[PDB]
């Protein structure tokens, strides 16, 4: 059973790519609060950029964990 | 419409700022100090436009607490 | 022999008029030091004609790109600069179209250790202008072929119009897939022509011949 | 005024589209090549043998498949297998 | 500010860029609050000066 | 970029062909001041000019040897030969530092430039000692101002300004030694 | 009819004005038209993979099933997963149905 | 065991985020009550991405 | 099935490189907040270069992708 | 072994959230203690990662 | 097929540079939305830079999916 | 010994660790220096905020040291 | 063929040289845009100094495919 | 020889802590030069804080050199 | 013919090191750009430092290149 | 003969150390570049406080060029 050890251990090291969706949103949302710390005028519509881009980078997590749902479930 | 910070996109200008923080710092003095700070807060003066050369037309001022915090 | 008639101000000729003057005005000509006159006339009709047509080989490419990556958005048709030698074979005829310019300002002599590096960053500019193009092209096409084949697993399996916010929420992903390649089919036909002007235009400087001799004051 | 002008030409193509569709058509039928699938033989080969055993099964597959490598034609049996 | 202040510094290179802007906006949008505070400071010393000349 | 060779004297030169020949010219703003920007100098080691100014006072003009300045990204603090700065400051407190005694002046906002020739030139509007403030009426106005919030757009500057300058002033009183 | 006349007619006044954003009333359950738009978009997708499957349902898939079977199947040529044995198994069932 | 070396990342993310708490606070104390409502809002949908490696942590252990 | 077994394993080490593009995406979609608190009156503008920023980063994300593709199924 | 890896990004994210509580001090130090009631509200959801690493580390080991 | 099976690893682990672009282009792309922010006068010039700089990083794209090609393919 | 080869070879990847608290010191005492040279009339207590972070980014690099030895002795 | 099966994998590790060119030119062409939009008369002399920092870290990429070039076919 | 062999291969992945340490103490030492750019009368006290970090930031340097050393020859 | 196998995987994942060279190198001629953006005057000068800085982080590269050609031909 | 093997194994992800080098000597020399964009009057002591960092962070170079030739000729 070669290929069900390898479609473990090779959808376990696929899942690293959620580390830079991990540290990108961080970084996309730490921007948020210095963004809101310097005119709070408009924290309201920067919330609307923040889900906007936080809707585009777990695209990436939408495509990492597809191709751990396609090596482990093809 | 202008870029800038919260005072100059709001269209008021810097010295208004810098003033209306002047003013507001008057107004938590020392009392032994504060009305002699009033004495530096008032404004009174008159302007009048001259579009033609020698008409009239003018704004003038009897403020007392300082420069307006509204909209001019 | 006798030409179709045209209106004046129809909708393909104003796109096609902006999209020429785009591309134009990427290189655009350099102001002489002297006043333009009857004088410096024929300087800068030699100076536009020591020029390449960078204005009219950008939008040969942009329009002949644009229209081949919006093939693949059609149904029942793909792109052709999804092949492998029609879009790197644009890459390589701009490359070589920027390189034949630039050997000819000489006489068409080719130009320590220093220069192999130069050329390899200059020879890699040939296959990386056409690769951008095509893996672009594959790889939105190939990975809307892998999820709709994963979404075609649920419907296949569960009921025909049953159980359906499973596959609602990867048909709407596929949806935003293809609407996604709308954008990259435009940007990369952008990409590839900005770039050619880029490439052409490194060459595209002669020297201004002007006045030998005034009469000044 | 001028509206009804332009409507009494109807469609027509570009104005050189069939240098561009002869241009295409002629390098799809002028590939100097065998005709992608297929090989080729001898007179005395193509005159002996059926035209069932000319077909090979790679190169007709099934319309609208049930099992994906459906082939429709089966080709010669003999296989120098 | 600009419509022709840091326009006289620039000589090759610049006289303003030897100083480290410390605003919350642009250099050109500090310079707009500062020649505002300097329009306001010569004058109020120029209605003094006078009025004691 | 070199359009208008200006300056105090040139302007003497051309003043004398459009004017009449009786009138001297006028004076101007830079025969007053003896200290300049790019004049190689005046730091002498440890303790630095500075000039800490207000519309209607002087309140220092002698050296010290460090000042805490309230810049609006934070609370820096100029050493001698510091780099050339021109720095917005928020309401805050300026620290002037002479050594072991330092006087703690609260300012309500305005400039502050750090010269090449290392002299600082603090410009504020109103500059309090918080000798002369009390603490009771900062918050009695601040919680009025975390009130009063129209859509008057102009308050919303105002107001803003009004909050951020009290509330630097709350915090402010509480550390005093 | 002119061929060329009656039905652009019929589908101008398709495209324009027919349109089942109002006339099923619809704007009770959806907020804008801009999201109208979009599902209708993803339902016509929905529809459409639905009609292309089951208008020819009995089909070994090309694509990776992942790990499911249809119906009733679970074993017989629908859901095999090696090509050449359920082409086998489709030629067996063929003759029984 | 290396399918959780994605949470490095959410490691480095949230300290970035919770640093900008920090500088953003420093600014303008007065509203810091906002500020962690946009802090702990974006730590809450950056932990998705840490429960998103903790699901196939568990399913490629427990399924 | 030592190929078959591989291509897992190297397929899931392919899409590790959607993590600095999701990396990459943060730093982006964090200066569209920034940007947008510094001048308001640009953010319609900002989304603008945000989305043709994010249409040439999810390049990178498809170039990744093509790899895992032609790993696992070509 | 490669599941401790996860502890570098939690220390490198810990090393700038502590990196912005000096820098966050040093621009107001009257609100030098509230940041610090931020940074450790910070630091307890950023060690909440670190020991997610090591729940995996010991149902890796010991389960 | 011990090299079959290492050209689907090696080419696996090819392609993990495309991390670092696709995490350099929002570096880049950040400081497009940051830097049109600052002045919006040159923003059809800092395009210019950014589609200079993208086809130039991008370009290091095409380096490591040339030596995917080149593992996978010869 | 193939378990005595293990211990060897998953504490080396075991304290891979030590980088990423290796950068966050780096970070932290360049930020001290940072903050001690905006104002240093604070420089005792930006220290104070050092080494009470200094120790408490150890806490990670210490439960990298535990796992090291976990393993290796244990 | 271990030796020819360990020059795919090996050239493979031999090329994420090739994600730190392509991060690090997005923050020399993120500081191109940066710098100028700052000041823009002398951004012809910035793309001297973008071009001249491309070409020098470009040989950081060609320097390792160099050794993907010497691993493969030689 | 599965076990000596064991010690060489952990010892390379113990030492790529190394990596971050390197890349801390360059920020900390970068930042010391734009410490005392701003006020360089403070320029060796900074020192004396640059100097206590690298102390420090050697702190975790060593422990990853004893731990190269404790699988190699303990 | 592992071990003539290991000198190709091994000098493989040894140039790894060039990765973080030419992010250096990256945001060091990003800090050329915004320094000489600054200050045209000490443009000159700055890039006197700047292949101060390139000639002393290339030896970094050149450190790792010769391992490359120690792992491989020695 | 796997242990002479691994030692070009070990070696050569040993040397990967010098990616975080090269990334901090290029931190650290752009910092430079920008603390002397901003005063140049203190240039020539802002190369003293390089040089001592340039020495001082490849005391982590050489403590990893010590593991790297203690693994290959110990």
């Amino acid at each position: 059973s070669v290929l069900a050890a390898s479609k473990m251990v090779g959808a376990g090291c696929a899942t690293i790519a959620l580390a830079g969706v991990g540290a990108g949103l961080g970084v996309m949302f730490g921007s948020l609060i210095n963004g809101a710390a310097r005119n709070p005028n408009i924290a309201k519509q920067l919330v609307g950029y923040a889900l906007l881009g936080f809707a585009l980078t777990e695209s990436i997590a939408l495509f990492s964990l597809l191709v751990v749902f396609l090596i482990l479930f093809a | 419409a202008p870029s800038g910070p919260f005072y100059r996109v709001a269209g008021m200008s810097y010295l208004r700022y810098s003033n209306i923080c002047a003013d507001l710092l008057r107004n938590v003095l020392k009392e032994p100090f504060k009305a002699k700070a009033q004495a530096r807060q008032a404004i009174h003066f008159r302007q009048a436009p001259y579009v033609d050369g020698k008409a009239g037309a003018s704004k003038v001022y009897e403020l007392e607490n300082g420069i307006p915090k509204t909209a001019n | 022999s006798s030409v179709r008639d045209v209106k004046t101000g129809s909708l393909p000729t104003n796109f096609l008029t902006g999209v020429y003057r785009f591309w134009r005005s990427q290189n655009p000509a350099e102001k002489p030091h002297d006043p333009v006159n009857d004088r410096l006339l024929p300087a800068v009709v030699d100076a536009s004609d020591k020029r390449a047509s960078i204005g009219t080989w950008a939008t040969t490419f942009f329009c002949t790109i644009i229209s081949c990556n919006l093939l693949g958005l059609m149904p029942f048709n793909e792109a052709p600069t999804s092949g492998l030698g029609f879009a790197t074979g644009l890459g390589v005829s701009v490359w070589a179209t920027a390189t034949i310019l630039g050997l000819s300002k000489t006489g068409f002599k080719f130009p320590f250790i220093f220069v192999p590096l130069e050329t390899i960053s200059y020879t890699f500019r040939a296959v990386s202008l056409g690769v951008r193009l095509w893996v672009n092209m594959l790889a939105g096409h190939t990975l809307l072929h892998i999820l709709t084949g994963m979404a075609l697993a649920l419907p296949f399996s569960l009921g025909f119009f049953s159980m359906v916010p499973a596959t609602f929420g990867v048909c709407c992903l596929l949806s935003a897939l293809v609407g996604l390649e709308y954008l990259v089919a435009v940007l990369q036909s952008g990409v590839f022509s900005i770039l050619s002007t880029v490439y052409v235009g490194e060459f595209n400087h002669d020297k201004f011949i002007g006045p030998a001799a005034k009469i000044v004051k | 005024s001028y509206s009804a002008y332009f409507a009494k030409a109807g469609f027509q193509f570009p104005a050189g589209l069939s240098a561009l569709v002869a241009g295409i058509v002629a390098l799809n039928v002028c590939t100097g090549r065998p005709t992608k699938g297929t090989k080729e033989i001898s007179n005395a080969e193509y005159n002996a043998t059926p035209i069932g055993y000319l077909q090979s099964p790679d190169q007709h597959p099934t319309a609208f498949p049930k099992v994906p490598g459906m082939k429709d034609v089966h080709g010669s049996p003999h296989h120098h297998h | 500010p600009d419509l022709l202040e840091k326009q006289l510094e620039d000589v090759t290179g610049n006289s303003l860029d030897a100083y480290d802007i410390e605003a919350s906006h642009e250099r050109s949008d500090v310079l707009r609050d500062l020649t505002e505070f300097h329009l306001g400071v010569t004058l109020y010393n120029a209605m003094l000066e006078n009025n004691c000349s | 970029e070199a359009a208008a060779p200006a300056g105090p004297k040139e302007f003497t030169e051309v003043w004398n062909k459009k004017a009449p020949s009786t009138l001297i010219v006028p004076e101007f703003p830079s025969n007053y001041t003896a200290v300049k920007a790019v004049g190689e100098g005046q730091v002498h080691g440890d303790a630095f000019p500075v000039n800490f100014y207000t519309p209607h006072s002087i309140l220092s003009q002698a050296q010290k040897d460090t000042v805490v300045l309230p810049g609006v990204d934070g609370y820096f603090g100029v050493k001698a030969s510091h780099v050339p700065t021109i720095a917005q400051l928020k309401p805050g407190v300026v620290e002037l530092h002479s050594g072991a005694e330092s006087e703690k002046f609260f300012v309500s906002g305005g400039f502050a430039f750090v010269h090449p020739n290392g002299v600082t030139d603090i410009c504020v509007l109103e500059a309090a000692t918080l000798d002369q403030v009390d603490p009771a009426a900062v918050k009695s106005a601040l919680a009025a101002a975390s009130a009063a919030q129209p859509t008057d757009e102009f308050e919303q500057a105002a107001n803003r300004a009004a909050i951020e300058l009290y509330s630097a002033l709350e915090s402010a009183v509480e550390a005093k030694a | 009819m002119a061929v060329t006349s009656f039905l652009g007619k019929a589908f101008e006044k398709y495209f324009y004005d027919f349109s089942a954003y109002e006339q099923f009333g619809l704007n009770r359950f959806l907020s804008s038209k801009g999201q109208y738009v979009a599902l209708r978009h993803v339902g016509f997708v929905m529809v459409g993979v639905n009609v292309l499957l089951a208008a020819n349902f009995p089909f070994n898939p090309p694509f990776p099933t992942i790990g499911m079977c249809p119906a009733g199947w679970e074993g017989t040529w629908v859901c095999q997963a090696d090509k050449a044995k359920a082409l086998e198994m489709y030629k067996e069932w063929k003759k029984s149905n």
